[PDB]
């Protein structure tokens, strides 16, 4: 019956739990004390790239780690290049809401979303010269969050409504569907094998998804308010969230255990972006204290203050080939650090 | 054109600049940083405050010399190079500052009351060239005295510099500009437009009790403190003037100013206080800042 | 017994996280630092490099 | 430096041109939003408006560029995220006065809206919609049966109004930062543009003063 | 997309003519345009160019204060004028489009052009037209004298190709890029001051003459060619 159900339930949660107690030795911490400090980290703004209008809310990086893309709240696409400053492409959009952006591995479409509920994908080479729509995905009956590739037919989209899907992109019709986050999908990320993706919904709650099978395979439960940022290790083996808690975490997915909690006194507002380096050394993680902070992975003690902005930083990536960071924030302005 | 009295007035002029020096500096170097946060949050009200605080700076600046002209009893022995450079400062900056005063208040005629026009007119770029056309204005006007070499000897071996009692030359004239135009016209300006300010309010609703009668004690302070340090010397100086352009002969009348005319000039430098202390200090926010 | 049915997935869900191979914490914790230190020499954002190569330099 | 380089400045010129173009044209720009219920006339307003997901509406009066945003079906929205129209400088709120049941969820619906800590710098504008019936069915119907603190006879219209006013000027917490406006319009007037202009520009005004006198 | 030109015929010598030019398919504002001449049997040369938006004009050193040239926007018209023709302005002229970005591919589509009759870095292709048969794999090389290695990373020389009858086709762009609908038989490499095409089991159609072209600095120089063919 429905109170055995609840009794079956209960019980599932105490062999979880006794597994996970179980699985347990001692701490990170422990683990890695001898390990001698990186040291202290100082950089500088090397280029400003003005010429926005409004507010900038994500931007996204490309794998030949020139060029850029980045969007605002005033409805524009624009194409940077970083080396030269010059700009490429400005596309004008239609809806004037937007909060995600891509851009694909091949190089040839950039996709955007926002509260219209529908998803947009431009085709950059065409021989008129005119970059122009190719396709518009709908069918989600939520805002959309955060959208990226895994080939050039294939998309994967989060949205409000509590669900995750992958669509066809000629075919325009969804393939799989994911369920089973109770709140809304925020963040999400994908591995390095293209195999298995995993994102936060807003109910202290991080879920692993498989592309081809099709239903989660684990769940993470550690933090006390909504998740906001996501993002994978170098390897494929752990990912790192931040939440509205001011406290960063890192999760195993071999171990099934939390391991090491980033947290200080003075930070007392929420984590807008975090992302890895190159060797997964660093967590740069983007603060609401009108700054951001660098910290290490197997000591969490602070390095250094990427200061220099007025306002909120929003956005956050570093590139493939591990040279520079770029951040993105309200003052209209995105700066590439080193 | 005849023997003056001084004897009345002879530490006034002097000790007071002291004072003022030691007080104004600090006060309109504040303003001055405060003026350049203004401009850096893009707010076009700061470029006019920065201007004034320079010049009245440069005023305080050219008084520890003045003082010795009354302190040395020299009567202006330094030679004409002195006279020709820093009698120009002395006699043009105070009409220049007020130049701003008027900036000031048309541009605060033009949020209040209207808010939704003159975009171009707020623009940061078209408030610095009209303040290159200003300053260039000011300066050009009353050069003519500067080119003219003005030392003459007195009967006591003494010599005033940029100034004489017989009126001779064509100063008595010029005088009549800079008093008619120099002083009343900005001032005019002043009074229409905080007068406008206040008939705005009035009509608001979001304004509060409290909001009001700050803004009516501003405004009234701000159009009675210019007239407070700059009416009773120009009014003498039209007095005198008419003296020589009328009757020539008489000077005894001329003889009386002289000791109200130095005692007059000292009283105007004040106003190198009022500009600075009335739009930073009086402001909360400044005030926070 | 939708209700009931939704119930019921939620217990599958957990039959499926009922079964998961799992590893020792101080295992898990070596993987993590030994892949730091096969790259070390690889990741520019720890040592920074000469101006020459420096591409934004 | 290469010939080439040379033209991609010159593209990157010509685009920088073009976005200094839509820069004033961006910086004098008055957004409002208007949120209202079934019953609101919401739809009546914005037909009568044009004659002289998230829709858009653009018009222009007395040679001043406005917009409004329509939100139906997403109100509901309680999370951060939703907060992204935190540069509107005003919020309308079409609400009915005709049936005092529907007039507490409305109440409850204005108390979720105008006590959020996002939009603390929006002057909200409550427009009373129908005002044609109420005018008949004071006479008829007693309000006296769905409320207890009315002293005023429900037959009186003035009394009426005066109680509604109150009821939902006292729903706003935190004393008052931002001023409330409130009128009693129907929907065949043609004066609530003017009225809405008018709203806008005391609230301008008053930023300005903050921003440049009184500081 | 289409690209039409006009405005040639006879003409005595001395006089004036405007050539006119008819673009339809494509945005005509964002492209720039350039015109290019052919002697009767010879080889190519470059006459002007103006940019997008009409901010800079370059001229040739050959003919200069005799030419104007003039687009018309919106009307995707491109014209030129002549003034005191001479016999060596005897040739058959052509219109170029090209655009400049990131990862572009400038002197892409080439028009059929007009006929018209009245009454600096050097390049060595020699012609020695080597006879081939099908099947066999070729290598063509072009000389220049300075080097075109410069230090943004970018070598800067492009390859053509043109069908008796036809007009110029792109083959390889900046050295080693191929063209859109190209085969992927044909392949180029070289370093600095050695430039050189390894075709791959030729095929039909492939009969023609190459050139070889610079863009470092103005002015723009070509080649005579050679005639692969048996």
């Amino acid at each position: 019956e429905l109170d055995q159900l609840r009794q079956e339930a209960e019980q599932l949660k105490n062999q979880i739990r006794d597994a996970r107690k179980a699985c347990a030795d001692a701490t990170l911490s422990q683990i890695t004390n001898n390990i001698d400090p990186v040291g202290r980290i100082q950089m500088r703004t090397r280029r400003t790239l003005r010429g926005h209008l409004a507010k900038i809310y994500a931007m996204h990086w490309g794998t030949d780690s020139r060029l850029l893309v980045s969007a605002s709240q005033d409805g524009k696409l624009i194409i940077w290049d970083s080396y030269t400053t010059n700009k490429v492409h400005a596309i004008p959009l239609r809806s004037s809401w937007v909060m995600t952006c891509a851009y694909a591995p091949s190089g040839n479409y950039v996709a955007c979303g926002g509260l219209d509920n529908i998803c947009s994908i431009y085709n950059l080479k065409t021989r008129e010269g005119n970059v122009r729509v190719s396709r518009e995905l709908a069918g989600h009956t939520g805002y959309l969050s955060c959208c990226r590739f895994l080939d050039d037919n294939q998309i994967v989209t989060s949205s409000g409504d509590t669900t995750c899907a992958l669509w066809d992109i000629e075919t325009g019709q969804q393939t799989t569907t994911f369920t089973g986050h109770t709140g809304d999908v925020m963040s999400l990320s994908l591995a390095p094998d293209t195999r298995l993706f995993v994102s936060g919904a807003c109910d202290a709650s991080a879920k692993l998804w498989d592309v081809r099978e099709g239903m989660c395979r684990q769940t993470f439960t550690g933090h006390e308010s909504d998740i906001n940022a996501i993002c994978f290790f170098p390897n494929g083996n752990a990912f790192a969230t931040g939440s509205d808690d001011a406290t960063c975490r890192l999760f195993d997915l071999r171990a099934d255990q939390e391991l090491m909690t980033y947290s200080h006194d003075n930070i007392i507002c929420g984590i807008t972006s975090v992302s890895f380096s190159k060797s997964g050394r660093l967590l740069l993680a983007g603060y609401d204290d009108f700054n951001c902070n660098v910290w290490d992975a197997l000591k969490a003690d602070r390095a250094g203050v990427l200061a220099g902005h007025d306002n909120r930083v929003s956005c956050l990536g570093v590139t493939d080939d591990g040279m520079a960071v770029a951040t993105g924030s309200w003052d209209s302005f995105l700066k590439i650090w080193n | 054109g005849c023997h003056v009295d001084s004897r009345v007035d002879h530490l006034f002029p002097p000790s007071l600049y002291i004072f003022v020096i030691g007080v104004g500096l600090p006060t309109n170097c504040l303003a001055l940083w405060a003026a350049y946060r203004q401009v850096q949050q893009r707010n076009e009200l700061g470029v006019y405050l920065m201007n004034l605080s320079i010049a009245d700076l440069l005023y305080i600046c050219t008084l520890p010399l003045w003082v010795d002209y009354f302190l040395h009893h020299d009567n202006w022995i330094h030679g004409p190079g002195s006279c020709k450079l820093f009698g120009f400062i002395f006699y043009t900056n105070i009409y220049i500052s007020i130049a701003f005063l008027c900036c000031i208040s048309v541009d605060r005629y033009l949020a209040v009351a209207h808010p939704l026009r003159f975009a171009r007119l707020r623009r940061v770029k078209t408030a610095v060239a009209v303040s290159s056309v200003v300053w260039a204005t000011e300066l050009g006007a009353n050069s003519a005295p500067l080119f003219h070499d003005e030392l003459f000897r007195d009967r006591y071996n003494h010599t005033f510099c940029f100034e004489k009692f017989p009126m001779e030359g064509w100063v008595a004239w010029m005088n009549l500009y800079r008093v008619f135009v120099g002083f009343l016209f900005p001032w005019a300006l002043m009074l229409l437009s905080y007068r406008g300010i206040l008939r705005a309010v009035r009509g608001s609703v979001s304004t509060e009790r409290q909001e009001k009668a700050k803004i009516k004690r501003l405004a009234l302070s701000l159009i009675a403190i210019v007239l407070v340090c700059f009416a009773p010397y120009h009014v003498l100086l039209l007095s005198r003037s008419a003296i020589y352009l009328g009757r020539p002969w008489d000077c005894g009348f001329e003889e009386r100013v002289f000791s109200a005319y130095h005692s007059s000039l000292a009283f105007t430098s004040l106003n190198c206080v009022a500009d600075p202390i009335l739009y930073c200090l009086v402001n909360e926010g400044a005030r926070s800042d | 017994t939708a209700s009931i049915a939704q119930a019921r997935k939620l217990v599958e869900q957990l039959k499926m996280e009922a079964n998961i191979d799992r590893i020792k914490v101080s295992k898990a914790a070596a993987d993590l630092m030994a892949y730091c230190e096969a790259h070390a020499k690889e990741d520019p954002l720890l040592t920074p490099v000469p101006a020459s190569e420096n591409p934004f330099r | 430096v290469s010939a080439e380089d040379k033209a991609a400045a010159e593209r990157s010129k010509e685009i920088d041109k073009c976005l200094s173009r839509e820069k004033t044209y961006v910086k004098r720009l008055v957004k409002i939003l208007l949120l209202g219920a079934d019953n609101s006339g919401k739809s009546t307003f914005l037909k009568q408006m044009r004659i002289i997901g998230i829709h858009e509406y653009d018009f222009e009066i007395k040679n001043v560029p406005f917009k409004m945003v329509d939100v139906g079906g997403q109100r509901s929205e309680r999370k951060r995220w939703f907060e992204c129209f935190d540069s509107v400088t005003s919020i309308l709120f079409l609400v009915d006065s005709s049936d005092f049941n529907r007039l507490t969820e409305s109440l409850n619906d204005f108390e979720t809206i105008v006590n959020n800590r996002v939009f603390s710098n929006v002057s909200i504008i409550l427009f009373l919609n129908k005002t044609d019936l109420l005018e008949e069915k004071v006479q008829i119907v007693s309000i006296k049966d769905y409320f207890l603190e009315f002293e005023g006879d429900p037959h009186c219209l003035r009394d009426v109004q005066k109680f509604l006013v109150e009821c939902f000027r006292n729903k706003r917490r935190d004393q008052q930062q931002k001023p409330l406006y409130h009128h009693f319009t129907t929907a065949i007037n043609t004066e609530n543009a003017r009225l809405i202009f008018r709203d806008v520009k005391d609230t301008i005004l008053h930023d300005n003063l903050k921003q440049l006198m009184l500081q | 997309v289409q690209l039409v030109e006009s405005g040639g015929g006879l003409v005595q010598p001395g006089g004036s003519r405007k050539l006119s030019c008819s673009a339809s398919g494509f945005a005509f504002s964002s492209f720039g345009m350039h015109w290019v001449r052919q002697a009767p049997e010879k080889g190519l040369e470059w006459v002007a160019y103006i940019s997008s938006g009409s901010g800079t004009i370059y001229y040739a050193d050959t003919v200069k204060g005799r030419f104007t040239i003039s687009r018309d926007d919106p009307k995707n018209t491109l014209f030129l004028q002549m003034t005191s023709l001479r016999s060596e302005d005897t040739a058959m002229y052509y219109c170029v489009r090209s655009i400049y970005y990131y990862g572009s591919s400038p002197f892409d589509f080439w028009g059929q052009g007009t006929t018209l009759t009245v009454s600096d870095i050097v390049m060595t292709q020699a012609t020695s037209s080597v006879p081939v048969t099908p099947g066999e794999s070729v290598s063509i090389s072009c000389r220049s004298s300075k080097s075109l290695l410069h230090s943004n990373g970018n070598t800067y020389l492009y390859w053509f190709l043109q069908r008796p009858g036809q007009s110029p086709q792109l083959l390889i762009y900046r050295m080693s890029n191929l063209a859109s609908g190209v085969p992927d038989r044909f392949s180029g490499s070289g370093s600095g001051t050695a430039f050189t095409l390894t075709i791959s089991r030729l095929e039909a159609e492939d009969v023609g003459v190459y050139y070889c072209m610079q863009h470092l600095e103005y002015p723009l120089t070509f080649g005579a060619g050679t005639k692969l063919e048996l």
